[PDB]
């Protein structure tokens, strides 16, 4: 569920950081 | 299409929705097709848009690929047992069809027509859940005026 | 999921009628009917419900079933150009094909005909219409393996012939489209005997 | 503006967010992260010895084929606001006793390495010990942004001035800096693929 | 009402096997399998799910549909005389017809075979049995217009050949009957292309 | 259904859970962990130079002998839902001055390395510095699962496309990814062992 925990918190990684 | 001198290189005409998938391998997505008729308030006619899942009756050309028109008549593959939309052209013209994604396999490749020709049409038949096909319910009604 | 394929329309015939003609697509309901040699000229008699089932691939569904009670639906779509103006009348008379002619919708006047249950239809205002033809049988329910006792005839008839420009140069034509489905459905009894038709 | 929908499909962001844990270990939702992933452009780039060779002289026949993402996606846009990490691997037959000390510098884009005092920040790595070179040239231009590829760039940005001491063959890769994105959105180019002589 | 015709059994084959024979109805699971020239002799390979649909008149139902996800059921009825005693084993191996032979239920020992999921069957105690063969595909759901990628082979195999009197005069035979239906059903997508087979 | 028992033995999960601290440092209760342990399949796999060679062209005469677990156990089952970490060691006589840069890529299973644009994710290791290559090819198929070995796999999964620049001999090992298991359970194959010519 890890990446599915970040995609839901909209963390600053997915957007390219 | 094919650009020549022979050499016969291939050339495309993609959209963003297509410009991305050429950058990846598999895909899954719902689509949205804006259908706009350009006409007056006179050009009238009931137009049918219907979906058919899976492969297509097509013509496997030696270098390119395209469809087959004979297998689509109102008798062979009609649109009663097929998702349907009958757009009228009196005054309601703009449409935006929204197709979800359904298929036996979860994702789908993204070669489409790349390296497609008579023999190697395989991934193409696997890289498209199905197809829409327009077919008039009525001959375009518009005076010679 | 079991029937709703029935409750899913189907296209029967795509029709066209042109100006100037003097054929079955015209001669709107002769005021009088003296002779059975010159009856009221129809457009497309549908001997419901059969013609419905034998199309739209619904028969394959009705297979392995015997009895049926269903009121049919209709949807007429029409697309003509504003430069045309005319009026038609659709009507349904049960057992019209199994009864003495003195009573049939045919061999009968315009007044009586348009008095038959149905609806008018204009090419400009009522572009598209519908109808609910109920369960007109007189028995427990309709059979399917027989498929011979069609208990209705759906008669189409015109009121005013097509009207267009004086030149009437082949662009003063119209076009129709009929769709049909069934409601108030009941599938009851199984069997192995299948109507091959 | 009638817009309809087929198939009465359940929540699409219920199947995919489920149908990646069955099919895809990774769950991609952005697009910028591509520019943080180095995938190569060249595979030989045979270089020359003791000749500080800029990189623009290479990455001009690089943003014309889309062999990477930092170019394929360029067309989609017009601008950029970040630095281009350039990683350089070696493949040269260095079975010899010489000491390779491939050296990098900083040069403004579209300068030809002859009109420069080659001082300032730098880097030196030895392929005999470490067959890579992984500089992170930042964005030291003076403008909010920059057109992707124009002809008026007489120093509107920084570049590399890759230096070496030997005749070498290198592998290359380039993604972008942690603050490397693109500007506007525009349409798409035309693509060519396989060709069949005859 | 829409599917339950599927969830309504159907008879596939009525089988008979007699004492004394030395044919495909015997040679119960040769302890060893050295050669592919002398594999384990089966009884009736059913390449499910197809063989189910193409019978019981269910195909006419599955028409105008594309995708399917269904776990099949089974019901074996057996009626032999007390004077007989024997044992069989039914087993199912997915993709057994689309995989290298070194792994097939065929070209494989008795131990491994009977290790395949299934069930034993005696002619005196377990007169009649059933089974649930689940959705063994590896894709979103099974297609129907293709009807070529049957994702399972239902192998029947014997353990002890038939056993009866020493005279074994033609009355020491048994008889079988197989029934099949489907569960966990899902009909999803329409179409006009129909598997003609 | 009468089922009896002999020996009136005490709690079996009292002696063994005791009689491993006397005999076995490790206390195995699962079976999946085998697929996390690399034990080799080949020991030479003499390769060729500058010829990107897929791995399926090797691991087809690998899942037919059981020389590892990822094959021996295959027969027991039919499906799999994970990636196959492939570790590659070197034994080539690289007493030379050339620079080996063995390179790996990603290719769909059962593709022949000639119909491919060899871009995307990759890896490069140098045996002269690190005689291993330890990629972790994930599961990027589009299906819930996959038959272990069929003939209809025209891209239903991912593979390696191992590339090199020299004529090399490699040791190999393969276990499976942290999310690599098998599907159904089935019976067993037949085994052959020692043979005695005469």
């Amino acid at each position: 569920v890890k990446w599915f925990a970040d995609i839901v918190g909209g963390v600053a990684a997915i957007f390219g950081w | 299409t094919i650009r020549a001198v022979t050499s016969k290189t291939e050339v495309m005409d993609p959209a963003p929705c297509e410009y991305v998938a050429n950058l990846f391998s598999y895909w899954r997505a719902t689509m949205c097709y804006r259908i706009t008729v350009v006409k007056t308030a006179f050009h009238t006619g009931r137009l049918e848009i219907f979906f058919e899942p899976g492969s297509i009756p097509t013509v496997r050309t030696a270098d390119n690929l395209g469809p087959d028109q004979t297998q689509l008549n109102g008798t062979i593959a009609p649109s009663d047992n097929n998702y349907k939309y009958i757009l009228d052209l009196t005054n309601d013209t703009e449409v935006t069809i929204k197709v979800p994604y359904v298929s036996n396999k979860m994702f789908m490749k993204t070669v489409g027509i790349y390296g497609a020709h008579d023999e190697d049409n395989w991934n193409f038949d696997e890289s498209f859940t199905g197809f829409l096909c327009i077919r008039p319910i009525t001959k375009l009604m518009a005076p010679d005026t | 999921s079991i029937i709703q394929f029935l409750q899913r329309p189907v296209l029967i015939d795509n029709i066209e009628i042109v100006a100037g003609t003097t054929a079955d697509n015209n001669t709107a309901l002769s005021r009088y009917v003296l002779d059975r040699t010159n009856p009221q000229k129809y457009i497309k008699q549908w001997t419901l419900p059969s013609t419905v089932l034998k199309a739209g691939g619904k028969a394959q569904k009705l297979a392995n079933f015997k009895y049926l009670r269903c009121d049919v639906q209709v949807k007429i779509v029409l697309n003509a150009n504003p430069f045309i103006a005319g009026r038609l009348y659709l009507a349904y008379s049960p057992y019209d094909d199994k009864v003495a002619p003195e009573r049939r919708i045919i061999y009968t006047s315009r007044a009586g005909v348009t008095g038959y249950p149905g609806v008018e239809l204009d090419f400009q205002l009522d572009n598209s219409v519908e109808m609910t033809i109920p369960y007109a049988s007189f028995q427990e329910a309709y059979d399917l393996v027989s498929g011979n006792e069609d208990f209705v005839q759906l008669y189409l008839f015109t009121i005013a012939p097509v009207l267009g420009p004086s030149a009437e140069s082949a662009n003063s034509k119209v076009d129709l489209s009929v769709y049909m489905w069934l409601d108030n459905i009941s599938l009851v009894i199984p069997t192995y005997r299948l109507n091959p038709n | 503006e009638n817009t309809i929908s087929f198939f009465d499909s359940g929540d699409p962001e219920r199947m995919n967010n489920e149908a990646l844990m069955r099919g895809c270990g990774e769950q991609i939702v952005n697009l910028r992260p591509l520019l943080r992933t180095f995938r190569t452009i060249n595979d030989n780039w045979s270089l020359a010895a003791n000749t500080k060779t800029p990189i623009t002289d290479l990455t001009n026949t690089a943003d014309a084929e889309g062999r990477d993402y930092m170019s394929y996606l360029s067309f989609l846009y017009r601008f950029y606001r970040g630095g281009r990490r350039y990683k350089f691997f070696n493949t040269t037959p260095l079975k010899q006793s010489q000491t390779c000390y491939v050296r990098s510098f900083l040069i403004p884009r579209n300068y030809t390495a002859d009109e420069i005092n080659t001082d300032g920040p730098s880097h030196i790595t030895y392929p005999v010990i470490n067959p890579v070179h992984e500089v992170e040239v930042p964005f030291y231009s003076q403008y909010r942004k920059i057109p992707i590829a124009s002809t008026s760039d007489k120093g509107y940005d920084s570049s590399l001035m890759y230096y070496t001491n030997v005749g070498t063959q290198q592998i290359v890769a380039r993604a972008g800096n942690d603050d490397f994105t693109f500007g506007w959105m525009i349409g798409t180019p035309q693509l060519q693929g396989i060709t069949k002589e005859v």
